[PDB]
Order: structure tokens, then C-alpha cells, then sequence
């Protein structure tokens, strides 16, 4: 009717018509940006802009569109042409990841190539319900004595690690994902097999690359991949990496593999949620933080599952990590994490300072999961070592008065004491299952009563490096069994006689 | 009050003053419904990547290329100064509601099936005695709640003369409960 | 009708009509889209405009999408085929065993009970653990709260009282899920099909029978919107009240995280546009929670006993919501960490929690007295704590030496080893009748068993198991 | 939602074609008063924390400069300021 | 064209209504013939004369070391369950015996008792309480529980004291017990919010001190020339923590002739009623 | 490009463009006034206008002053010219000395290192304090937090490192001074021109001659306005990030405080209208320290 006219003297008319699919930004500021086009987006939409930067399609106006960038808002001007993808926002996944870096995104970052591509799974999915579901009924061997005796690891679970800075988080983190080779190696079987994603948020780079470097030294990136969002990049791309992280990990889930994510922070993510919201003008609550943490959180954590045994028996275990302010537990983020979480594991500075390492309490951490998440052989002593270490705890107020005491709170004492420095341990220096019941067994067979506590680390190498020599037929048959049966206990016991007998101490 | 209601007050008393009433109501006729008709034009209006100085020379030779008075070029350039050219619709049925007002109104009616030309006659000839206005173009409606006796709306608002059957007696059934 | 979606804003969506609006709470289906998402209006807006809350997740959504009006609210089948069932908000089974075949569907939103139809009749539960049975008597056909934060066992606590109310109740009873975790919902499915609360029966041809059942299931969990948390208690109460009106019958309604019926209000009012109050919560803050609340009540047509466990976040008991909550119950447990790191378990702190059934009208004056001298002497130990903790109990006199020992005595005492507990505590269940509670405070007042240690009380039920672990303690 | 320029007895200039902007970047005519605060339309030319001068013999501050209008703060009290008064700079 | 008003008169007694006059017992209409306004203006200062009866409460801590007078505006201020409806309750149950023993109307006291964001079930268990004593020929309740919408929550104690004024203009004397007085300031942070008004501290506005002032300066002693009757007030605050350091509570004991604290560590001591008789006056 | 101001709100200016937007972060010089002001934008606002916080005092602006855009964010000389110097946060020096003639120049805001270009080999750092090496050793590439005021040796402490790592690791080092009071930096300019660290000679014409120093400095000073002692610690930080990169050295940075940084963020963000956080910190703090610290 007119339009000649506009084609006249616009000179570029008939191209901006296309609205559907082609967009043109208008405002930009705080890792949001304002479109006005592209009617036929869907929300949650990945979107990309003219210098390759890409973005969500959040809000969805009368008019405008309201954008999330997964960058800096420097590659994104006012009047830039913006597309649709078609697709909504989703990651790579399967074999090709493993061993790998990665943004959120699936873009690498360890420069040395692409990563192939699956049918890129979506992020923000929905998790499963209760029919395929499954209760936890197998361990997830984790290395550490204290974990895997008292509070036992499963595999379908999410456990918290919680606790101040400087607490021996990431070197938890780092043992649970090194302690896996020998089981990986010795398997070739992926329904026995447990992969693993490690997810920074807010963290060092320098200490990410430190990870990765120690992981390629000790060759436990066969079967890990990582993804990292480090304080430098955006608040989206830190909300997202637990998110792609978990999307990862679902492929194994569905695929009848089991793996394990650790999200190395969590406050990070929600501090980035509430970054966002906060310059979206959203209004705040306790602590400024909004009330969709909760619900942001529970997405990410209720898709750790156990898939049951018409959904393939995969797994996907997961172990978000949280770090508090002076051990304060009645804040909001800890509160919101324990009503979602399975168990409890949390770290001290006093005993960090002190010297116990790994500086895991034990009567603030749990497990609901618990004796079904270990086998019988270790059931049969940490159920023993637990009764033990909670009268230790108990009868320890009156400790400088033992002169004064029985002989029974005495001998209370010195057995608790002795646990307690068998359960330490060294940095990168995790322990197989069949070691670790031989040396709870000896702890809690009186053989560390009389014994120095200083002695107890080289007691303790040495044992292992005999029974790991000669009674090698006893650390296959215990492998094997999963049991301490009386045959091989009484081998178990001829061989601590015979290593007390060949060796001195100075108890 | 709003906007709109102040442009087309300001438009509707210059075009009364000086201009035309006619010329400035046909220019608004034609610009609306070249909006609801091109479907490029609205996108003109609305979208941001036009520049102020294309929209002025692409109005103004709206302006040449049609019939079209001064007032109206001066209203756009108002409404283009300050980010108002979307209010063109709103601004268009905001004029066009008064002039017809001023002239005659039209009122909604209701009855139950379809009533005869002899009724019919009475009914608009006793509301127009009723109204004094000489000017009335009705509505028919077909509404059975109130069962067949007329009932109507003659729109102005605060005149709804209720002459229905079921509404007067539910309205004495409840006077005739009355206490005593 | 048919409308389209102009708007999307995370769990709210705008929608457009041409002819004739629906009203609010009406329900409506989206069209082309992959699940059946369901949209409920909240509000109107002008322009033949209409605001409305998603009961899933919008990604996928367009705006040019096509709506359609049921023409009423969402409706939830109903009758003795819910029984030993779980269903979503919307109703559909998410159990994997087939449909629901009921022949009647309620309205998730109805009206309360009026003020003539109520009968307040004071009786009392049988719930086998001392504390509630002693010192906050539970009213059958009446509200009870448990107050906790996060890790203080308000899920263990309603899992015991489950197991020592519903298999011996012989009524109807209903479980909702607000934000609770899947693991247990699926524990507490497998555990009632173990129990025989739920009775399934796998016909051939893959049909089913839950012919036998006693308990319906409602779930909507923490993988879920607001929109599809804040409209599932309102299921439950359908179901419920189609049993207390219809069928007459006594029901049970145990709900898991009440609170969360508000955290998603908070965090939906935003996106509705509404003026947040203190901390971020509703101007309708109250007003939500006593439309919901009014239909729990006892009526001349049955009976609804109603079990709700109410969240405390940053472990603060002012908060509005809880504050709220206070006025609407008639019997309270208030949970606490400071107890719990004492290791007693139910760390129930028998000075926060209270009740109306504790007169001596009700329970007798034995009972009233007993209860009364256990809170006078906990107090007494409570106004001690700063002058213990700074100088000693070396300082105090003998009076309040005998204080101190007896009430640390009855703490110990009023904890017990739950049945389901035993999978990470081992030691095995106890249930603890009222009379003996009683004979065993009464002597713990009294003075005879001063001569008995401080952990022979824990864990241990009546006294002949402490008496029985003193002597062992002796050797 | 309005700003002074859009006030109806403006559009009945700018409507009628009337150019009479000739009204320097010295004077401007008030918008609003309260609380100590004036609200001015035009100065476009009025530096920040300048001076400007009322009918009245009062004076004020130039402080929030806008797109639309300028904000002055007054040194005295609001019963002079109304209406449209003219204001100048200095 | 009506401003919101409400029945007045004897057909009240023995009735339970909502906030607007409209009866809920399920037992006939309400017999009045005479409206009053909700929202009036409170008696001035020549009007009035000191006071000089006593308000018999039936406990001994009050009527002895903080008594009560026909007149008064007292508080009674504690934390949630402490007895603060039960003394509001043998308050009532006291006057039985002084309305019995007598037919001057210019003797009997009679009794309002407004309920905001109590739940049915209480509200009758308090009907069965007093009808099991015949203490209801002398009341009357005003129920605005929590399904009844804001507006009635924020009306109903505006509608006792009109209830009231009846009594306390025709020579008579009445006694209102306003419960949960806060659910009233609730209401209106909840109308005004929704309305998009701007809020003040703790999200409260502005007006909550010109919306307990209006209410509490319609009790009032008159003098001899408008009849001699009296209107004796009793509002009831829940504290939270035992914090009368907050908004609400300040303002309604800056406002009040007196103050009855109470206290759980003395309702758990033994003390019940468990009022401390230091910080409470008169 | 070229604009003109629309509208001025303390230290919040708005400006508007005909035809090519500058980006976010760029530089924009205003003309017309004295006390050359430039403007770094920040967010982008519609109708081709975009909002930029100022370096320097908004007083005696007007409405439709013409602004000119650099094309590029506040950019610094580098080069071992710019040792024993002072520097503002546009670079320009305050020491009255004369120009900075390097030949380079860098901008202030610059991406991290990346995940290939970042050392795994973590190792101590030879200061030759004896309680420094002994008890709390120091890194390569770390941050050190140095907790005290006045009466304790600090500013000695800060000038025995700077000597010592220049003698023995041959490395170059940066001093920051996040809204200092000027006493201080001349006390602590004339302290370094006595012990050495500074070595101003001058000249025969009448110039100066910076001669071998170890120590640049870079100062935003208190009667700054916010947006300088923000983008101080950038400034200092892309001075030495020239040294690390293309000198290949291992360099210091003296930070006076970081909480300075925290106060700027803040107020800049109260003027951008951001809704403060917590304790009326801004919202994007953990992210800004990101943007320094992992550099
Ligand atoms: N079992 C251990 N044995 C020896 N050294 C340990 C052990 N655990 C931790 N350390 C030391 O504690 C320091 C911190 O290590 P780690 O990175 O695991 O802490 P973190 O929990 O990640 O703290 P953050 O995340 O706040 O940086 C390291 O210096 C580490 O060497
Ligand atoms: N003199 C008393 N003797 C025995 N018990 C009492 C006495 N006074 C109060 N109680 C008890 O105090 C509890 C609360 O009763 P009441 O109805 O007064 O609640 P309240 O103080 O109004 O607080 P709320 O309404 O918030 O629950 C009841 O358990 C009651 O039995
Ligand atoms: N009867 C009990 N005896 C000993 N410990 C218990 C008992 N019940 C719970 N605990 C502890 O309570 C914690 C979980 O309680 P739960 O109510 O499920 O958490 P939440 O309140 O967050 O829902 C577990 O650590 C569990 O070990």
C-alpha cells in the first residue's frame, strides 16, 4: 500500500521486517541487555549476539527482550544484530569430555583442541521421580578412614563437605577423585566403573591449574572432567557451571555408568544468583539473598540419583562443598544445603591448626545413609570405632583427672586417642579399602593401646608396606569376599603378631 | 488525563480553532487505517533503529505524497520529539470518539428474539422523545434473562434504564419481604 | 476459549483473550508445547489481559502460543481409589502403575467450613514417645506443629509417629510432600508397601489393585516451581475433605515443610508485581496461610488430625511465617539444636513446645502436676546456665545442686530410640505408654533415683531399662 | 507519566506551528516546588552548581541537570516559588 | 452512598457476628433498629470526668496491685501462651455474679470481645466456655479470623467500639477486650501494600499510630449531664522474644494507662497467672 | 566518535551519540572546560545514550557540551620510563617532573591470563627477611596481606622488599595508592628519594632524569571522586603486567589498601542506581575482586 515508500527512503527496509528470528539490542548494562525483536524466541533460549558472544533469553516482554550474556558486556553494543540459535541452552556430554577443561559451555580452555559432541543435552532439566529411582545400596570408595568407616559415602547420595577456608576441602575433593584409579584400572567395566566432574566456582585459577596439573601426575583424568567458572568470569557462567556439570554426569546416569560431580563452591553460585537478581531489581530478603536459592540449589542437587533397574542402574553421586563464616551452621545457605543433602561432613580450623588432618569431626558429621553404604568387613570394625571414638568423646572433659580415674576410662582414653591418630592421613596419599580394614582392625584390637602415638604413622607404613608384600592373598581375599570371615581374621592376626614381633617401637 | 487524552484535547481544540475540523479527522481516518493496513508502517513507528531524522523525512513526505494538514505534521513531530509516535493509534480513537459524541450517540439495546418493524418504530421514537437528541444510531441485542419486555443502554453511562420483566420483579420480591 | 501468551517471566505467565476472560483460579492447558502444562490465574490486568502461574517449567513457551480455558479450577479425582496412590498437583499418577479411575473430581480450591459446623472435643493420641505424651499431649482432630530448622529429625519424628498413629488408627490418613526429598518419598512408598499401608496387587494384563490401602500420597517436591509447591497441600485437603465430608471417616494429613507453601509465594510475588513486606515475604502472608488453614478442622461430619512440619530458617522462631503459624495450633513441639548437640534424641525443648490439651480438665491432676513441676524444674536449671558457665557448680548451693542433677536426670530421660532409627543408631525401638512416663517422673521428682547415674537415663524408656543399665554400668 | 514539554498548553503551541523558542538559555519557567526543591523547564546552558535567581529576589543552587528539566535547591523558603515563575541565571 | 456502619443495641448479646453485624452463630437475624458508624470521631476533653469505679477483674495480683476503673485503657502485654485470653476470660466470668444480683443497667457491665486472626475452633471453644457458665446473655463477639479477608480483620475492632458506644452514650457501662491486636496492623501493612501504598519500619506505614488512636480514645468516662456510662478498654499484644523494644508495642503502651506484663519463665516457675508486678502498672 | 552531554548527576554523566555507540569501559574527553575531565562508560541506556562515571569534578558542565571518544578505555604509558615516576589514573603524572615519555601504552582493563598460560610450578619468593622466610614464606605470583599501621616499620619494611627483589630477582615494582592522604605520598615520595628507591637527578636545562629506580607509583589521591581509586588498582596493575609479559620479569605490588577499592565500588554503584548488597556493598564485588586479583 505504502511500502515503496519506506523502501525509498530508509534504504534497508525490507530486511528489518523478519522479526521472528533476528533481533536488535537497545540498552546494555549489568550482564543484561534489552531487545526488540524476535518474537518467536523460547524462554531459557540460547541466543547469540554479533561478535560471537552468546547469552539466555530470560524474560520474554510484551515488547522487549530480556537477555542474560554469558561474558562481559563490552562484545554487545546498543543497535547489534541478534540471532536465534533454534535450540535452547545445552552443553556437550559422553566420552571426549573426560580429561578435559571446560567452560560452562563446553568450550576448552587447556588449549589443545575442540571436544566432539553428543546430541548436547539440555542444562536446566527436570530431575527423576520416585518409581525409577533407587535406594543407595553400594559404597563409593572415597580413600579416607574416617570417611569410609564412619561416615560411609554411597553411591546416590549428596553429601555436603562444609567447613571454614583453609580445611582441607579440595584435598577431600582430590583424594575421593584420586583413590578411584586403581578400581577404574583394575575393572574395564563401566556398569563397576566411577566416572567424575569437578566444577570451580570462584576459584584460583592458578590453584584450578595446580588440580588438573596433580590429576595428569597421578594419571586420574581417564575418568574426571572439569569444568571451570573462576572469579574473573561472569556471575551467568559461574550460575551455570554446576548446572553443566550435572548435565555431564546425567549421561552416565541414564547410561547405566556412575560418577561422582563435586561442586567445589556453592556460595559462589548463590552469590552470583543474587548478583543477578540484585541488577535485575528484584527484591531482596535475608540476607540479600532471594527466595528462589532454595529452588535454584534443589534443581541442581535432586538429580544426584541411584537410576533403578529398568532405567539401565547407573548412578550419579554428588558432593557440593560449602565454606562457612567462623563454623556459624544456623545461616541461611548451610540451613537451605542441609534440608537438601543426605549427610554432613564438616572441617575445622582448630583442628587444622592443631595439626589433624583431614580435620573431618565426627560428631557434627553424619551419614542417613550409613552402614548400607559400606561392606561387611568394614561395617564389622568402624561400628566398633565409632562406639569407641563417641565414648572417647564423651569421657575426654575429664581427661587430666585419668590418674585419678579407673583403669576402664583410662584404657577409654588411650584407645581413643590412638584412633584418633590412625585416622590421620597425608596430603595425596588415599588408601584402599582391604588397607584400611587391616588397619582399623589393628587400631581397634588394643595393638596401638601401649603403643606411642607419635609411632603410629611409621606402625602404620610399615604395616601396609608388609601386607602389602606378603599378605598380598589376604588384601585380594578381603577385595573379594567384602567380609572378614574367621579364616582370614586369624590370618589377620598372625600377621600383626608377626609384625609386632619384627619390628620396634618405642611402646 | 492521559497522553493521548491530551494530544487529541490539544488537536481537537486547534483543529476546531483554525485549520478544519473535517481535514484534520480525514487526515487521522487515513493515517490509522493506513496502520492497521500497510503492517509496515506500525513497524516504522515502533521500532528503534529508525533515526529521528529518517522518521521526520519519511513523515514529512507522508505529508506531501497525501491529503494532509499542517496541524497533524505538527502533532508528529511533537509526538517524535518525545518519543510518542506508538500513541498515534490511541491518539487517532481518542479524536475520533469526540466528534461523533458531539453529533449523536449510539446506545446498546437488548430484547429476547427478533422484535417487528411496528415496535421497533415505537421503540426508537419513544426513546427519542425520551432522549431530545436528534441524532441516535442503536443496537439490537438478544439477551433472555430478562425475558422479553425491552431493556437498553442508551450510552452515556449514568442513564441504564432497567425496563425488564425479571429484573423489576425480583426487585418487588425483595421490597415485599420486608419486615411488616 | 482459546488465548495467547504475550509475556513470559520465569513461573508467570501473561496471557491474552479475545471474547471473554476466564475468572481467577480458573485453570488452563497450553497447546503447543511438549508436556501438559497447566496454567492457574491469579490475576486480571486489563486489556482483556490475564496473569497466571505455571505448574511446570516455561522454557520451550512462545509468545504467540495458544491457550485454552477449562472453564473451572484444576481438578483432583476423588473416592476410595486415591487410596494407596500417589498423585502430582494436577492429579495425574506419577506412581508408573496406570490411571486413577475415580468417578468424581474435586476442586483444588474450595471454601472453608463456617462457624457453626465445628466441634472442638478435647481427646488425645497415642504417640508412644514420652515428651508429647507427658508435657504437650497431642488432640486427636485437631492441628500439631513441629518447629525445626535443618538436621533436628522432624522428618524421623513424623516417620515415627506414622509408624505408632496409622498402622493403628483404622481411618484414612494422607501424606503431602512440599519440598521434601525424593529419597525419602520413595522410602516412605516402599515402607507402607511394606507395612501393608499401601496394599498393591499386580494383576495380570499389568493392571493393579490398591484394593487394601490406608494412606493416599501427594507430592510435589523440591524439584518443582512455586507455582506446582504452593498448590499441593491444597490438594491433599480435597482429598481429605472429601473423606470427612462425604465417607464421615476420621483421616490423618501429615504434610512435610509447610513453609515452603510461603517460600514460593516469595519468591512468585516478585514476578506478580507485588510490594515485598519485612524480609521479602507476602502482604498476604497471613491471609494465604488461614485460607489454607480453616479447612483443617474438626466438623460435625468427621474429623481431620493433622500433623505439619514447619520449617525455621537461620534458626530464628521470630520469623513471620512461624509467627504466623503460632496462632493457629493446638499442639506444638519445638525442636532444638542446642539439644541436639547434646545428643538427645527428640531434641524436643519442652519449654517452647506447649499445648491446650495439658489442663487438668483434660488429662488428670496427677498428670497436670507432674508436667508442671518437670517445666518448673527445668527452669530453675535454665536460670542457672550463665552462673554455671562463668563461675562452676562449685558456687551454687545444695538446693540448687539437687536442681541441677535431677534436671539433667529427666533430660536424659525424656529421649528415645525410634524404630526407624535403628538403620544408623542400631539400638532397637521403645514405645513408652503414658502411665509409666508418669510413675517414672513422678519418682524422678521425688528423689528416688538421685542414686543413679547420669547416662543410665539415656536411651532407655521406662526405668527398669535404667535401673537394668546402671547395675551393667556398674561392673 | 508527563514531562513539561508535553504539558497542554505547550502542545497547543507546538501543535499550531509556533516557533517562539527564542526564549534564551538564560530563563526558565518553574515546573514544581517542594521541600526546599524547585523544578525548572529550559536553562539548556546552566552549568552545575551554578547560581540562578528567582522573581521574588530569591536564589538558588543548579544541582540535578536532566534531559527534560533542571533541579535547583533553594536557599530559603518555598512560599515564594509557584507556577511558572520566571528563573535566570547569573 | 452509605459510609460502613453497623447495628447497635441488646439484640447483640448473646449473638457472635462478623465485622460488619452479620451473625454466624446460624440462629436468627440480629434484632436492631439503630446504625452507628464505623470510623466516628472520639469524645473531646469536656465531656469526660476522672475515674473513679472499679472494674472488678476477679483475679487478685490485678484487682489488688494493679487495679482497673471504668474508664481505663489497660494492657495486657506478654508472649504466646501465657493467659492472656484466660484473664481476659475470668474477667468476663467475674461479672455474672454483679449482673445477677441487680436490674440497674446503670450497675451491670456488659461485655465485647473482639477476636482478629483467631481460628474458628478457638473462638468456639471460648463460646462453650462461657455458654457452660451462662456468661453469654452479657457478651458479645466479633469474630474476624483468618479466612475472613483483610478488611474485616482491620474493621472488626472499629466495629466493638461502636457496639460499644451504645452503651457507653445510654448511661450504661461495657467492657471491650480487643485479641491480637497486632493481626489489625497486619492487615492493614497487607491493604496498604496491595494498594500499592509506600510502607514505613518493619514494612508497617505511617498511619498505625492515627489507627490504634481513633480506636483506643473511643473509651471514655463521661460525665454526669451525658448519662454517666463508661467504656473500659483491655488490648492484648503478643510479643516475640519478650522485645517491647519494637513498633507496635511502644506505641500501644505509649498510649495506654497502665501496662500487665507476662512473663514464661514465671509461667513455668509456678506463677500463673504469671504477671510481673513490677513492670506492670496502673 | 563525538557526543554531547544530555544531562549531569554528581559524578554520573549521560551522553548522547548520533552514529556508532562507543563500547562499555571506553574513554570519552570532554571539551570546553579546563582541568581536562575524562568519562568512562559504564552501562547503556536507549536512544543512542549511554551513562559514564567521571575521573575527575563534574563542576562547571553544561548541557550539549561536546565530548570526543578515544575509541579505546583509559590507556597507561608503560616502559622503564615510567620508573620512579607518578601517576593518575588517566596516566598523566602529578609529580610536576614533566611528561611520561614511553613508547607504550596500555589499557587498564585487561583479560586475566588464561588456563594454558599460567604456571603449575608454585615457588617461594626470596625477599631476604629472615621471620618473612622463615614463618610465613611468601610465593611467586601470590598476595600477601599485610595487617598494620603506623609506629611499626611498614613503609621500611615495603622499601627493604622493593631493594631486596630488586637486587637479587632483578624484578621492577608498582605502588598503588587507593585514596591515600597527600601528606602521606609526599612523605613517602621524599622517603624514597632519600633511601634511594627513587633516583631524580636533575638536569642541566632544567628537566629531571629519573635514573635507575625500582619503583613506579600510581596514585589516586583522596580528593579523587569514585571511578579513580577504583580504577587505580587496575591502573597499577596493567603497569605491571607490561614488565611481566613482554620484560619477562618477576615484579611487585604494593596495594596502600583494598578496602579503599570496596568504598569506590560501592559508591559507584549507589550512583548507577544498583540495589547495595548485605551491608551496602554493591552487588558485583565478589566479581570486581575477580577482575583484579586474578591477574
Ligand atoms: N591432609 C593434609 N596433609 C597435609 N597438608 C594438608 C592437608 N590438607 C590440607 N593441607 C594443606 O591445607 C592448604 C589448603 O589446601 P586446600 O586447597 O585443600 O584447602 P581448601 O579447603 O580448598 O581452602 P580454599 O578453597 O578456601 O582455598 C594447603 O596448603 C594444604 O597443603
Ligand atoms: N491460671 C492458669 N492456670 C492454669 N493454666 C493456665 C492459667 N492461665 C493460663 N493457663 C494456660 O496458658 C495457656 C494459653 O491460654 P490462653 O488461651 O490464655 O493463650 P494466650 O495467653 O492468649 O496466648 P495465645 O493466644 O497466643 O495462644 C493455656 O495452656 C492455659 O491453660
Ligand atoms: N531418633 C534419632 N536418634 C538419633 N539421631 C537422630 C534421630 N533422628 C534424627 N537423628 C538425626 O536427625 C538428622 C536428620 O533429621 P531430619 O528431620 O530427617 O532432617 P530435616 O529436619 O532437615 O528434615 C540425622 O542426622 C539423623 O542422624
Amino acid at each position: 500500500e505504502m511500502s515503496r515508500l519506506l523502501e525509498e527512503r530508509i534504504a534497508g527496509w525490507k530486511t528489518q521486517t523478519s522479526t521472528e528470528e533476528v533481533g536488535r539490542v537497545v540498552s546494555v548494562g549489568d550482564g543484561i541487555a534489552r531487545l526488540f525483536g524476535l518474537e518467536g524466541v523460547q524462554a531459557g533460549e540460547l541466543v547469540e549476539f554479533q561478535n560471537g558472544m552468546t547469552g539466555m533469553a530470560l524474560n520474554l516482554e510484551t515488547d522487549n527482550v530480556g537477555v542474560v550474556i554469558f561474558g562481559d558486556d563490552r562484545s554487545v553494543l546498543e543497535g547489534d544484530s541478534v540471532k536465534r540459535t533454534g535450540r535452547i541452552v545445552d552443553v556437550p556430554i559422553g566420552p571426549g569430555l573426560l580429561g578435559r577443561v571446560v567452560d560452562a559451555l563446553g568450550n576448552p580452555i587447556d588449549g589443545k583442541g575442540p571436544i566432539p559432541a553428543k546430541e548436547r543435552r539440555r542444562v536446566e532439566l527436570k530431575a527423576p521421580g520416585i518409581i525409577p529411582r533407587k535406594s543407595v545400596h553400594e559404597p563409593m570408595m572415597t580413600g579416607l578412614k574416617c570417611v569410609d568407616a564412619l561416615v560411609p559415602v554411597g553411591r546416590g547420595q549428596r553429601e555436603l563437605i562444609i567447613g571454614d577456608r583453609q580445611t582441607g576441602k579440595t584435598a577431600v575433593a582430590v583424594d575421593a577423585i584420586i583413590n578411584q584409579k586403581e578400581i577404574n584400572d583394575s575393572t574395564d567395566d563401566e556398569s563397576k566403573k566411577l566416572y567424575c566432574i569437578y566444577v570451580a566456582v570462584g576459584q584460583k585459577r592458578s590453584t584450578v591449574a595446580q588440580i588438573v596439573k596433580a590429576l595428569e601426575q597421578r594419571d586420574a583424568m581417564k575418568y574426571t572432567t572439569v569444568v571451570a567458572a573462576t572469579a574473573s568470569e561472569a556471575a551467568p557462567l559461574q550460575f551455570l557451571a554446576p548446572y553443566s556439570g550435572c548435565a555431564m554426569g546425567e549421561w552416565f546416569r541414564d547410561s547405566g555408568r556412575h560418577c561422582v560431580i563435586i561442586y567445589d563452591d556453592l556460595s559462589k553460585q548463590a552469590t552470583a544468583y543474587r548478583q543477578m537478581s540484585l541488577l535485575l531489581r528484584r527484591p531482596p530478603g535475608r540476607e540479600a539473598y532471594p527466595g528462589d536459592v532454595f529452588y535454584l540449589h534443589s534443581r541442581l542437587l535432586e538429580r544426584a540419583a541411584k537410576m533403578g533397574d529398568k532405567s539401565g542402574g547407573g548412578s550419579l553421586t554428588a558432593l557440593p562443598v560449602i565454606e562457612t563464616q567462623a563454623g556459624d551452621v544456623s545461616a541461611y545457605i548451610p540451613t537451605n544445603v542441609i534440608s537438601i543433602t543426605d549427610g554432613q561432613i564438616f572441617l575445622e580450623t582448630e583442628l587444622f591448626y592443631k595439626g589433624i588432618r583431614p580435620a573431618i569431626n565426627v560428631g557434627l558429621s553424619v551419614s542417613r545413609v550409613g552402614s548400607a553404604a559400606q561392606v561387611k568387613a568394614m561395617k564389622q570394625v568402624a561400628g566398633t570405632m565409632k562406639l569407641e571414638l563417641a565414648q572417647y568423646r564423651e569421657v575426654a572433659a575429664f581427661a587430666q583427672f585419668g590418674s585419678d580415674l579407673d583403669a576402664s576410662t583410662r584404657q577409654l582414653l588411650t584407645r581413643g586417642t590412638a584412633l584418633t591418630e590412625l585416622l590421620k592421613q597425608r596430603q595425596y596419599s588415599p588408601m584402599k579399602n582391604s588397607v584400611q580394614v587391616c588397619v582399623l582392625y589393628c587400631g581397634v584390637k588394643g595393638y596401638l593401646d601401649p603403643l606411642d602415638p607419635k609411632e603410629i604413622s611409621r606402625f602404620e607404613s610399615l604395616f601396609i608396606d608388609y601386607i602389602n608384600a606378603n599378605h598380598q592373598d589376604i588384601l585380594k581375599t578381603i577385595e573379594t569376599e567384602k567380609e572378614l570371615s574367621e579364616k582370614t581374621e586369624a590370618k589377620l592376626r598372625a600377621a600383626v603378631d608377626e609384625f609386632v614381633a619384627m619390628n620396634e617401637f618405642k611402646k | 488525563q492521559t497522553l493521548e487524552g491530551r494530544y487529541a484535547s490539544a488537536l481537537f481544540r486547534v483543529a476546531k480553532k483554525k485549520n478544519q475540523l473535517e481535514k484534520v479527522y480525514g487526515d487521522l481516518e487515513s493515517v490509522r487505517n493506513a496502520l492497521k493496513d500497510s503492517s509496515e508502517f506500525r513497524l516504522f513507528v515502533d521500532s528503534p533503529a529508525v533515526s529521528v531524522q529518517q522518521k521526520l523525512d519519511v513523515l514529512r513526505q507522508l505529508v506531501n505524497r497525501y491529503k494532509f494538514d499542517p496541524l497533524t505534521g505538527n502533532l508528529l513531530t511533537t509526538l517524535v520529539e518525545n518519543k510518542r509516535l506508538p500513541m498515534l493509534a490511541r491518539v487517532a480513537d481518542a479524536f475520533d470518539a469526540m466528534y461523533r459524541k458531539e453529533k449523536g450517540e449510539v446506545k446498546c439495546l437488548v430484547t429476547s428474539a427478533k422484535p417487528l418493524s411496528a415496535q421497533q418504530q415505537k421503540e426508537i421514537v419513544a426513546a427519542l422523545q425520551n432522549r431530545a437528541g436528534t441524532q441516535a444510531r442503536l443496537i439490537i441485542d438478544y439477551a433472555v434473562s430478562p425475558q422479553i419486555m425491552g431493556g437498553l443502554v442508551v450510552r452515556l453511562g449514568e442513564q441504564v434504564l432497567d425496563f425488564s420483566v425479571a429484573t423489576r420483579l425480583d426487585r418487588l420480591q425483595s421490597q415485599l419481604l420486608a419486615p411488616l | 476459549n482459546h488465548g495467547r501468551i504475550t509475556q513470559v517471566i520465569g513461573a508467570v505467565v501473561d496471557v491474552h483473550f479475545d471474547e471473554q476472560l476466564p475468572p481467577i483460579l480458573n485453570s488452563l492447558e497450553v497447546q503447543g508445547h511438549t508436556n501438559r502444562l497447566v496454567l492457574e490465574v491469579a490475576q486480571h490486568l486489563g486489556e482483556n489481559t490475564v496473569r497466571t502461574i505455571a505448574m511446570d517449567a516455561t522454557e520451550g513457551l512462545v509468545r504467540g502460543q495458544k491457550v485454552v480455558d477449562t472453564g473451572a479450577p484444576i481438578q483432583v479425582p476423588v473416592g476410595v481409589e486415591t487410596l494407596g496412590r500417589i498423585m502430582n498437583v494436577i492429579g495425574e499418577p506419577v506412581d508408573e502403575c496406570g490411571p486413577v479411575p475415580a468417578k468424581k473430581t474435586y476442586s483444588i480450591h474450595r471454601a472453608a467450613p463456617l462457624f457453626a459446623d465445628q466441634s472442638t472435643e478435647p481427646g488425645l493420641l497415642q504417640t508412644g514417645i514420652k515428651v508429647v505424651d507427658l508435657l504437650a499431649p497431642y488432640a486427636k482432630g485437631g492441628k500439631i506443629g513441629l518447629f525445626g530448622g535443618a538436621g533436628v529429625g522432624k522428618t524421623v519424628l513424623i516417620m515415627e509417629l506414622i509408624n505408632n498413629v496409622a498402622n493403628k488408627h483404622g481411618g484414612f490418613s494422607v501424606f503431602a510432600g512440599v519440598g521434601e526429598r525424593t529419597r525419602e518419598g520413595n522410602d516412605l512408598y516402599h515402607e507402607m508397601m511394606t507395612t501393608g499401608v499401601i496394599k498393591r496387587k499386580k494383576l495380570e494384563d499389568g493392571k493393579f489393585d490398591f484394593t487394601g490401602s490406608k494412606a493416599a500420597l501427594v507430592y510435589g517436591q523440591m524439584n518443582e516451581p512455586p507455582g506446582a509447591r504452593a498448590r499441593v497441600a491444597l490438594t491433599a485437603l480435597s482429598v481429605a475433605e472429601y473423606f470427612r465430608d462425604e465417607q464421615g471417616q476420621d483421616v490423618l494429613l501429615f504434610i512435610d515443610n509447610i513453609y515452603r507453601f510461603t517460600q514460593a509465594g516469595s519468591e512468585v510475588s516478585a514476578l506478580l508485581g507485588r510490594i515485598p513486606s519485612a524480609v521479602g515475604y507476602q502482604p498476604t502472608l497471613a491471609t494465604d496461610l488461614g485460607q489454607l488453614q480453616e479447612r483443617i478442622t474438626t466438623t460435625k461430619k468427621g474429623s481431620i488430625t493433622s500433623v505439619q512440619a514447619v520449617y525455621v530458617p537461620a534458626d530464628d522462631l521470630t520469623d513471620p511465617a512461624p509467627a504466623t503459624t503460632f496462632a493457629h495450633l493446638d499442639a506444638t513441639t519445638v525442636l532444638s539444636r542446642q539439644i541436639a548437640e547434646l545428643g538427645i534424641y527428640p531434641a524436643v525443648d519442652p519449654l517452647d513446645s506447649t499445648s491446650r490439651m495439658l489442663a487438668p480438665e483434660i488429662v488428670g491432676q496427677e498428670h497436670y502436676d507432674t508436667a508442671r513441676a518437670t517445666q518448673k524444674l527445668l527452669q530453675d536449671y535454665k536460670s542457672l546456665q550463665d552462673i554455671i558457665a562463668i563461675l562452676g557448680m562449685d558456687e551454687l548451693s545444695e538446693e540448687d545442686k539437687l536442681v541441677v542433677s535431677r534436671a539433667r536426670k529427666i533430660q536424659r530421660f525424656l529421649s528415645q530410640p525410634f524404630t526407624v532409627a535403628e538403620v544408623f543408631t542400631g539400638k532397637p525401638g521403645r514405645f513408652v505408654e503414658l502411665p509409666e512416663t508418669i510413675k517414672s517422673a513422678q519418682t524422678i521428682l521425688r528423689g528416688e533415683c538421685d542414686d543413679l547415674p547420669e547416662m543410665a537415663f539415656y536411651m532407655c524408656g521406662g526405668l527398669e531399662e535404667v535401673r537394668s543399665k546402671a547395675v551393667k554400668m556398674a561392673q | 507519566k508527563i514531562s513539561p514539554s508535553e504539558m497542554s498548553r505547550l502542545l497547543e503551541e507546538r501543535i499550531a506551528g509556533w516557533k517562539t523558542q527564542t526564549s534564551t538559555e538564560e530563563v526558565g519557567r518553574v515546573v514544581s516546588v517542594g521541600d526546599g526543591i524547585a523544578r525548572l523547564f529550559g536553562l539548556e546552558g546552566v552549568q552545575a552548581g551554578e547560581l540562578v535567581e528567582f522573581q521574588n529576589g530569591m536564589t538558588g543552587m543548579a544541582l540535578n541537570l536532566e534531559t527534560d528539566n533542571v533541579g535547583v535547591v533553594i536557599f530559603g523558603d518555598d512560599r515564594s516559588v509557584l507556577e511558572g515563575d520566571s528563573v535566570k541565571r547569573t
